[PDB]
């Protein structure tokens, strides 16, 4: 029972390191009233600078290839992008 | 191509094409030609019960 909820805790938070933006819920909020180094978080989507005209092409994926170098990988199903350089 | 799920920021999207197609009849003109009788000569080739050579 015990070691089961445990085990339960370590397996959400190895599965949760490997996520956008995992969804915690906290006992108290945080103080961020500082504007600076807010900005170097794994949640941080998109670009720091992006232009108007920027072309952005959706894919399914396989695996995590969250702001990573991405690859075609043909298989039946559509052709799919995965973590690879 | 398969549709685009729109998700996020997306750009590219699938395309529905078109096509026209122009479809022709032709019609041509033929012609025959017969031989007969004169009308002012039927009456030299009248026979008993039919009239023609």
């Amino acid at each position: 029972t015990t070691q089961l909820v445990k085990e339960y805790q370590e397996k959400r938070s190895k599965l949760e390191k490997f996520m956008k933006n995992p969804q915690h819920d906290a006992s108290l909020l945080s103080n961020s009233n500082e504007f600076r180094d807010k900005n170097v978080e794994f949640f941080a989507s998109g670009g720091t600078r992006t232009s108007k005209f920027d072309k952005l092409e959706n894919h399914p994926f396989l695996g995590y290839p969250y702001k990573r170098g991405v690859k075609r990988v043909i298989q039946h199903y559509e052709p799919h992008v995965e973590a690879g350089g | 191509a398969n549709p685009t799920t729109i998700a996020n920021e997306v750009n590219t999207i699938s395309t529905i094409g078109f096509s026209s197609e122009v479809v022709r009849l032709n019609y041509l003109k033929l012609q025959y030609k017969f031989r007969h009788l004169k009308q002012t000569s039927e009456k030299f080739y009248t026979s008993d019960s039919y009239i023609g050579d």
